[PDB]
Formats: structure tokens, C-alpha cells, sequence
DNA sequence: GTACTGTCCTCTGG
DNA sequence: AGGACAGCGTGTCAGCAATA
RNA sequence: UGCUGA
């Protein structure tokens, strides 16, 4: 009963990285005890969650948390098959031993038609970005963007960088061009706020 | 490849550096000539939309940029390989110490 | 418009120093000067009284830039 | 001095 | 693709003799 | 290259 408190983690940091992201995600969800969710749900296809968007209805997510301890093309096929005619768009798989090295390109072939994203389970079972170290980050909005490379009278490079792959951009899910905000709690003056392109 | 490198250093030489990755996954998601009039296109216009910038590309995150492509092609793909065309076409040019290269046969 | 009202210690030097370079090639002296035979010195009178007609033009990183007057900048 | 880059070097994958 | 490896690197500060 | 000074 072990692989029950390993779900039940992993259950809460996706419903942490879910809000995070600002998807429609309950107090229950975010405050629920190992004794509930157990309650409530055992299996590894009945705890697959889609949730919506604070707005874009229709822009909704699936989490997905695929049987087969190293996933493969099939796989991933069977259930771009659901999404496909459940009709969404995100995806996120949860895998308990990786992906086959062919899968990775795979979900990255599968074109802004159906976005998909890979986390291994021993990424969840803590929320990284819960740590001292590490700051807050904001995916700034189009016009934001703007307003700041006018005000530094920057360009979009120039600019820091952040990874593509990073630890902390792979959680809130940003693509590729979109700047972050960042604020540091810095001893010296407080709430320091950085800006980084993601690349 | 040689044409993925081609559209990459034509969008570098004017500072666009999304256009790099933007080429290599419209490359991966797609004849010779059909490579080629996939990726001019959008190259063409990113080097067209996108000019006025040929004095704003000596920055870094563009040096490194142009840096990384250049090493990669030379540093992966220059090693001696069958030919294509004529697949017996390893005129194996093998250098000795400076101011010696040797073709075999 | 937009940059800090006051001058730089930068600022200062370098207008000093091109005051002094200026009246040690028999510039005329805006100062009423003394018998001082220093020009920094006399440079320094000068900019105590607000007397200096130079255009200091900050730069900004991109090219552009912002035209003062070393009048309407104020000497700390 | 050690640790880095580099340099292939060619071994199991379509 | 697991390596084996050959390959570049720097190194505070000024004087004198003397000799290539 | 052998010395020397901070």
C-alpha cells in the first residue's frame, strides 16, 4: 500500500500543477488527505483527470497516466486517438519509467494539433516549486511582452534565457518565446523581479 | 541537412532566433526540392518581415546561436559516409601530419 | 526626458575637463577670474556659477539618445 | 595537475 | 553508442650580467 | 640562463 501513497502524491502535485497553470481546480482537490483520496479512488486508468480553463472553456487538459512502465509509440497513439475525438488539445503523460527514446520525438512530431508533454512520476512526488530557492514565475502576456521592450528599449533576444527543458519551465508548461517573470525574494532588496525569454 | 543549415545561417545573418527552432520542427513535421520550397518559404519571409535588423544581430544569444550550428555541422556531419548518388564514392582523402593529404585509389 | 536630473560624477569630469582644455586654448572666460592660473580651477568657477554651454548627450544602450543642458543639470 | 573540450571510433537500429 | 584518448591551456611584479 | 628586489 505503498503504490497508494506514491498516487496519492502524485495526484496532488498535478492538481498543484494544474492550478498553477490556471486551470479550474477545486480547494478539495488541493487540500485532500491520503484517508480521502483513498476513499474516494485501486487503478491506473481511473485516476486520469481532464480539467478546464478559467477561460476558453473549450480549452481544456488531460493528464494521463499510462499503464505500461516505459511507454511507447502504440501507446501514445491509443490515447492521442481519445483526444482526438473527445476533442482537446493538451495532454500530459505521467510515466513510471520513462519513454522509449523514439516516443520523446513523437510527442514533439505531433504538431500544435494535439500538444502532448511527458513528466516522469519521480518529478511529482514533491513540488519543486514549493522549495526556499526556488522564485516565483509568471508567464507574462503578449502585451506585457511588449511593454517591457519598449520601456528597456530591449529586443527579444538580448534578453536572459531560460531552457526550453528547464525544471520550471516543463511545469507551467511555457512554450517557446514567451517571457517570464520572475520574482526573487532577495535579501538585499526584498522582491526582485527578473525577466527571462524561454528558449 | 544541408538545406535545414542554409534557411538556420539566412535567419541568423538578420537576427531572428526563434526562426532557427521554427525551421527544425517545420523540417522534423515535413524530394530535395520539396525540402528546399518548405523551408524558403518561411525563411523568405522571416528575412523579409524581419529585416532592418542586419545591425542588431551582433549580440549575444546570436554569436552563440550561429557559434552552436557551425561546430555541430562540422563537428557531425564532414566524417567520410558511402556516397548517395554512386554509393562506392570513398575516395578516402586521409591526412598525415600538416602538408600531406593522401586519396587512395 | 526620461533619465536622472542630476550630473554624474562622470559627467562633471569629463565637462570639466573639456572647460579647461577649452580656456587653455585661450577661450574666452565667462568667470571673472581671480589670478588663478590653473584652467581646471577657473573650469570649476565656471560650473559654480552655471556658466558652461555644453550639451551633455546621454546615450542609451540602443543608439538612442537625450540632449542636456550642463545648465539644466543639477551640480551636486 | 586536473579537468575540460574534442575526436572520432565505429556498434547495434529502420 | 559505451567508450579511448590526445590535446590544448594558463601561471604578480620591476632590475642587473650577458649573450643567442 | 644564473641572480637579485618588492
Amino acid at each position: 500500500e505503498e503504490e497508494t501513497y506514491r498516487l496519492w502524491k502524485i495526484r496532488k502535485t498535478i492538481m498543484q500543477l494544474c492550478h498553477d497553470r490556471g486551470y479550474l481546480v477545486t480547494q478539495d482537490e488541493l487540500d485532500q488527505t491520503l484517508e480521502e483520496f483513498k476513499a474516494q479512488s485501486p487503478r491506473r486508468t481511473d485516476l486520469t483527470v481532464l480539467v478546464a480553463h478559467n477561460d476558453d472553456p473549450t480549452d481544456q487538459m488531460f493528464v494521463f497516466f499510462p499503464e505500461e512502465p516505459k511507454v511507447g509509440i502504440k501507446t501514445i497513439k491509443v490515447y492521442c486517438q481519445r483526444m482526438q475525438e473527445e476533442n482537446i488539445t493538451r495532454a500530459l503523460i505521467v510515466v513510471q519509467q520513462g519513454m522509449t527514446p523514439s516516443a520523446k520525438q513523437s510527442l514533439v512530431d505531433m504538431a500544435p494539433k494535439y500538444i502532448l508533454e511527458q513528466f516522469l512520476q519521480q518529478e511529482l512526488l514533491i513540488n519543486i516549486t514549493e522549495h526556499e530557492l526556488v522564485p516565483e514565475h509568471v508567464v507574462m502576456t503578449k502585451e506585457e511582452v511588449t511593454e517591457l521592450l519598449a520601456r528597456y528599449k530591449l529586443r527579444e533576444n538580448q534578453l536572459p534565457r531560460i531552457q526550453a527543458g528547464d525544471p520550471v519551465a516543463r511545469y507551467f508548461g511555457i512554450k517557446r518565446g514567451q517571457v517570464v517573470k520572475i520574482i526573487r525574494p532577495s535579501e538585499t532588496a526584498g522582491r526582485y523581479i527578473t525577466y527571462r525569454l524561454v528558449q | 541537412v544541408i538545406h535545414l543549415l542554409l534557411c538556420q545561417l539566412r535567419v541568423l545573418e538578420v537576427g531572428a532566433l526563434q526562426a532557427v527552432y521554427e525551421l527544425e520542427r517545420i523540417l522534423n513535421r515535413f524530394s530535395a526540392s520539396e525540402i528546399r520550397e518548405e523551408l524558403e518559404q518561411y525563411t523568405t519571409e522571416i528575412v523579409q518581415n524581419n529585416l532592418l535588423g542586419s545591425q542588431g544581430a551582433h549580440v549575444k544569444n546570436v554569436c552563440e546561436s550561429k557559434s552552436k550550428l557551425i561546430a555541430l555541422f562540422w563537428k557531425a556531419h564532414m566524417n567520410a559516409k558511402r556516397c548517395p548518388h554512386c554509393k562506392t564514392g570513398r575516395s578516402v582523402v586521409r591526412k598525415e601530419h600538416n602538408s600531406k593529404l593522401t586519396i587512395t585509389f | 526626458r526620461i533619465t536622472t536630473p542630476y550630473m554624474t560624477k562622470y559627467e562633471r569630469a569629463r565637462v570639466l575637463g573639456t572647460r579647461a582644455l577649452q580656456i587653455a586654448m585661450c577661450a574666452p572666460v565667462m568667470v571673472e577670474l581671480e589670478g588663478e592660473t590653473d584652467p581646471l580651477l577657473i573650469a570649476m568657477k565656471e560650473l559654480k556659477a552655471r556658466k558652461i554651454p555644453i550639451i551633455i548627450r546621454r546615450y542609451l544602450p540602443d543608439g538612442s539618445y537625450e540632449d542636456w543642458g550642463v545648465d539644466e543639470l543639477i551640480i551636486t
